[PDB]
């Protein structure tokens, strides 16, 4: 996270580390969703161009952590995985369209304080809150500049109109992403930096006050640079691949 | 069904020191 500030402790419940099992490495943020099921982007799995093709066997999810240097005993948890599900549509070749992925944990973790779900968006929710202007929240261990932080970091930054992302690339931008962070003549700054990608983008809703992860940390143009934003996978757009996967499996 | 609900903040009627920001912006961002 770049400009952003250390979390409170408990802040980020849902927050996941995917770590590369040998040599142990953080790869990527991931969320937790439910008991045994995990969120994350799949170019943390596979992105050909870095020769990158993990499987199952690769790799470890550590689970309510909260400063990446101590060890929290009886916090902190770890979880091998049972089997990982990239999107079949997944399109790293030319735009990272849909960019998600779910782990399956081998076996599952129990709630706590330090430990808990965050929501899927439903229909409702994605209407009212994915828009223009409204700020959601980024976090993550990735780096401060694009300087590897202790404890977790966090950064609120707007959604930004769908125009102005376009217009800040020349990759083919999908409906399902969208981008966020400030512009230069709004006078504040924050960005996700790799390391944080496949971590969540959360919003609260000012309905009924439940955290709901709209977005992964998915692609950008180095990190907080005047004039480009960040872009997330749409998670409300794939909700029903979600939902598919998770009921068959 | 008890998603999205934070054991030490929500679940204890307590606020995280930027989460009003977030909801500031459902009044100014549009
Ligand atoms: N999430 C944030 N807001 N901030 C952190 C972003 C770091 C940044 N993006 C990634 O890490 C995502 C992917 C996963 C592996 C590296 N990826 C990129 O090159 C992807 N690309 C877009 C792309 C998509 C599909 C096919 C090709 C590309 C072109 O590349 C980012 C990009 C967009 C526009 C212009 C240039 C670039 C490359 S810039 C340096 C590069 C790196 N060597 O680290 N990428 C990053 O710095
Ligand atoms: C995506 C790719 O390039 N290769 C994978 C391979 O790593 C995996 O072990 C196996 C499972 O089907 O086959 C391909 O899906
Ligand atoms: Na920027």
């Amino acid at each position: 996270i770049v400009e952003g500030s250390d979390a409170e402790i408990g802040m980020s419940p849902w927050q996941v580390m995917l770590f590369r099992k040998s040599p142990q490495e953080l790869l990527c943020g991931a969320s937790l969703i439910s008991d045994r099921w995990v969120l994350t982007a799949a170019h943390c799995l596979l992105y050909p161009p870095w020769d990158k093709n993990f499987t199952e066997n690769d790799l470890l999810v550590r689970i309510g952590k909260h400063s990446r240097t101590r060890y929290e005993r009886n916090i902190e948890k770890i979880s091998m995985l049972e089997k990982i599900y990239i999107h079949p549509r997944y399109n790293w070749r030319e735009n990272l369209d849909r960019d998600i992925a779910l782990m399956k944990l081998k076996k599952p973790v129990a709630f706590s304080d330090y430990i808990h779900p965050v929501c899927l968006p439903d229909r409702e929710t994605a209407a009212s809150l994915l828009q223009a202007g409204y700020k959601g929240r980024v976090t993550g261990w990735g780096n401060l500049k694009e300087g590897q932080p202790s404890v977790l970091q966090v950064v609120n930054l707007p959604i930004v109109e769908r125009p102005v992302c376009k217009d800040s690339t020349r990759i083919r931008i999908t409906d399902n992403m969208f981008c966020a962070g400030y512009k230069p003549d709004e006078g504040k700054r924050g960005d996700a930096c790799e390391g944080d990608s496949g971590g969540p983008f959360v919003m609260k809703s000012p309905f009924n006050n439940r955290w709901y992860q709209m977005g992964i940390v998915s692609w950008g143009e180095g990190c907080d640079r005047d004039g480009k934003y960040g872009f997330y996978t749409h998670v409300f757009r794939l909700k029903k691949w979600i939902q598919k996967v998770i009921d068959q499996f | 069904a008890d998603c999205g609900l934070r054991p030490l903040f929500e679940k204890k009627s307590l606020e995280d020191k930027t989460e009003r920001e977030l909801l500031e912006s459902y009044i100014d961002g549009r």
